């Protein structure tokens, strides 16, 4: 059992590596929210293997503390007129199409469901670490917002 | 063979070496005779080894041309360490085989006495290193250092306080020395002022840049555009 | 005779090397004390029919170390700066820690990875194919020696000397795949190479002046060699022979393990300056070439040691298991 093991341990985790080295493509393959997460929504059937929860526990933390920035963004973003262009809840009404009032609920609505996108997705495994001390953290905060 | 035990080498320790190769002849006690005839040998060249440290150690760290990234303190104290370690060896191996004869004993006089006298030195050399950066910062370093800042091109300040706590830490951890909770944190400090006039200087490049391909033709819609580009720094703001 | 002194009269030579797409052309780093000449750092080179001095240099005041060159042929050119970074060159062209090793991992479908040993231990390793290059790709190994050496065959797998008295040993796979230690002598190991023949053997010496064997299938190394100057540079010799050589204090002492015992087969002192530095050896003609503490540069030929011809060429890997019946006899 335990040479089996030595073998099987060694070359098994040599192939957890590339599972690994693909944890970290996650993030090397996209620059944008869904390119990272149309990988992360890739990697479903991975939540069955014990092996990769290793670099996931390990990836786990910063890959929280990189969310927790752009959820903040997007707060940031609703409350404050971002650099590019004058982003607000008041929402300055440069043009009118439709009411103003409802213009800006569009834009409150959008950002609403950009926030609510993440958070389900911690509290999960390929997008989340199963609910970690961490988690509660951040989850406090981003649900107050 | 015996005399071999020595001759396979230069150096005592490797003759040692042979020597623990030979126990399959521990059996008869006539290379014990053999070997107590070449104790002396291996006394002798140790000697001569150490006689080679002692003119090495007469020749000190300042002396000789270092290469590297340590400051000339922190070379110094780990050569003196490094020397003490070689010669330790040596001292070491030296009894519980020759004992009997005492040879060994009055060179291990000797030895002793050098070694006290490298502790010693060493002592001096931390009582002109230890507090001197306590001294520095508590002097003219730790009192508010002042950021870099510009009025023709960016104006370096404490360089030297930079240098001086980057080495200092640096040194203390590898040597595996007490690294104070002043030093720790003004070294902090200091990475944050690096990296904070590195990114500055880039930003002053940056306008360097910008303006050496605007005067070639001094439009004046960049001209006052660039007396716009002007701005004020307090002295509030010197302590950011 | 080509004894350069471009300027370097107060240049201390820090490393040498040739070039096999070029196997005609050297290339030379030193390093400068004295900032009132022409630049700071240095890489020059020049080929064995150029002028004595350098033929062609890299202008700046950049402190440079760390040289090495694109594998597949002198088309890049790569260095690892002293405060971390790394900087690459095209050849076909006009951090709170330095780096201390570089090496080149040959891709022949792309640009050739870079693996740079800081002075701490730890490993970097990155490539990128555009090279104004982009230190932005980057791996980081747990890593505690400073010299990697790296296995021949299987490059993935590396081993080192650390300055806490063992050799470690590891590979790319992970950082913490296999992490015991070679124990042959369990010493302070500061060099290693690896025997360029057929076996896997290597070799590690240590700061007390030890050299050691280690076969890559062993965890005991072979034939505990020991001899002063061993922290110093070693190096195989570009012959069929096994032949080993130390060399500081303007002084150099040669082994040829092919035709002698473990002692030393040759040395020699040097007179035209003091402090030899770096040396390098060519397979062509032995026109051995060695700079010196002054930053001059000279060359020797001793024909008569070339080769012997007959024990050195098939005969060698019997000698590798008479080294290993030697360890028998040890025991």
């Amino acid at each position: 059992f335990d040479d089996d093991f030595y073998e099987f341990r060694s070359k098994i985790k040599e192939l957890e590596r590339r599972l690994a080295s693909v944890i970290t493509q996650g993030f090397d393959d996209y620059d944008t929210i869904y390119g990272r997460f149309k990988l992360l929504d890739n990697f479903e059937g991975l939540l069955t293997r014990p092996i990769i929860a290793d670099e996931l526990e390990k990836k786990h933390i910063v890959l929280l503390e990189m969310y927790k920035q752009d959820l903040k963004q997007v707060q940031s973003i609703f409350l404050e007129g971002k650099q590019f262009v004058d982003s607000m809840h008041e929402n300055a009404p440069l043009f009118l199409n439709m009411p103003p009032i409802a213009g800006a609920l569009t834009w409150c609505k959008s950002l609403r469901d950009r926030i609510q996108e993440p958070i389900e997705k911690l509290a999960q495994l390929g997008q989340g670490i199963t609910e970690r001390e961490e988690y509660k953290d951040v989850q406090k905060l981003y649900t107050s917002i | 063979f015996i005399d071999n035990n020595f001759n396979r080498f230069r150096n005592i320790e490797y003759s040692l070496k042979l020597l623990h190769k030979f126990q399959s002849t521990i059996k008869r006690d006539s290379l014990k005779h053999n070997l107590t005839s070449r104790y002396n040998a291996i006394l002798h060249n140790y000697a001569t080894e150490l006689d080679t440290i002692q003119r090495v150690f007469q020749d000190q760290k300042s002396n000789p041309p270092l290469v590297r990234n340590m400051p000339p303190e922190a070379g110094k104290i780990i050569w003196a360490r490094h020397l003490f370690q070689k010669i330790t060896g040596p001292i070491n191996i030296f009894p519980e085989n020759v004992i009997n004869s005492t040879e060994i004993r009055r060179y291990y006089g000797s030895y002793n006495t050098l070694g006290k006298q490298l502790t010693i030195y060493e002592m001096w050399f931390y009582q002109d290193w230890v507090n001197k950066i306590e001294q520095s910062k508590a002097a003219l370093q730790a009192t508010l250092i002042v950021r870099h800042d510009e009025n023709k091109k960016l104006y370096v300040n404490f360089d030297l306080e930079i240098m001086q706590l980057i080495r200092e830490a640096k040194c203390l951890d590898r040597q595996g020395i007490e690294i104070p909770e002043s030093a720790r944190i003004i070294l902090l400090q200091e990475d944050k002022f690096k990296t904070y006039y590195n990114e500055l200087l880039y930003a002053l490049k940056e306008y360097e840049r910008i303006n050496s391909k605007i005067k070639p033709i001094c439009k004046n819609l960049l001209l006052p555009h660039i007396e716009d580009l002007d701005l004020k720094l307090r002295p509030g703001m010197v302590t950011l | 005779y080509y004894w350069s002194q471009g300027d370097q009269r107060k240049k201390n030579v820090t490393s040498i090397c040739w070039n096999p797409l070029y196997p005609d052309l050297f290339a030379v780093s030193l390093g400068s004390y004295d900032f009132t000449k022409q630049r700071m750092g240095l890489i020059c080179l020049y080929s064995l029919k150029n002028t004595t001095h350098p033929e062609y240099a890299f202008n700046c005041e950049a402190g440079v170390m760390c040289l090495d060159f694109h594998p597949k042929s002198a088309a890049l050119l790569a260095v690892g700066l002293y405060d971390g970074t790394v900087l690459v060159y095209d050849i076909r062209n006009k951090h709170t820690d330095p780096v201390w090793q570089v090496k080149w991992n040959p891709d022949t479908s792309k640009n050739y990875n870079f693996y740079s040993i800081s002075s701490d231990g730890r490993v970097m390793n990155w490539i990128l194919m555009k090279n104004k290059n982009e230190e932005e790709s980057t791996l980081i190994g747990l890593a505690c020696g400073l010299c990697f050496d790296f296995n021949k065959f299987e490059p993935h797998i590396f081993l080192v000397g650390t300055e806490e008295g063992k050799i470690h040993k590891c590979s790319r796979a992970y950082s913490g795949q296999y992490q015991e230690t070679y124990n042959g002598h369990l010493l302070a190991v500061y060099k290693v190479k690896w025997n360029n023949f057929h076996p896997r053997t290597f070799i590690s010496a240590s700061a007390d002046w030890t050299v050691r064997i280690w076969d890559s299938k062993y965890t005991s190394q072979i034939i505990c060699f020991d001899l002063s100057m061993m922290v110093v540079d070693a190096v195989w010799a570009p012959y069929s022979s096994t032949v080993f050589a130390c060399a500081t204090m303007d002084k150099v002492q040669v082994y040829d393990l092919n035709v002698d015992k473990l002692n030393k087969l040759a040395e020699q002192k040097i007179v035209k300056q003091p402090k030899l530095t770096n040396l390098s050896f060519n397979y062509k003609d032995p026109i051995l070439l060695v700079g010196d503490s002054h930053g001059g540069v000279t060359l020797v030929k001793l024909s008569p040691n070339l080769c012997k011809s007959g024990p050195e060429i098939k005969q060698t890997e019997d000698k590798k298991a008479m080294e290993e019946f030697k360890n028998v006899k040890i025991e």
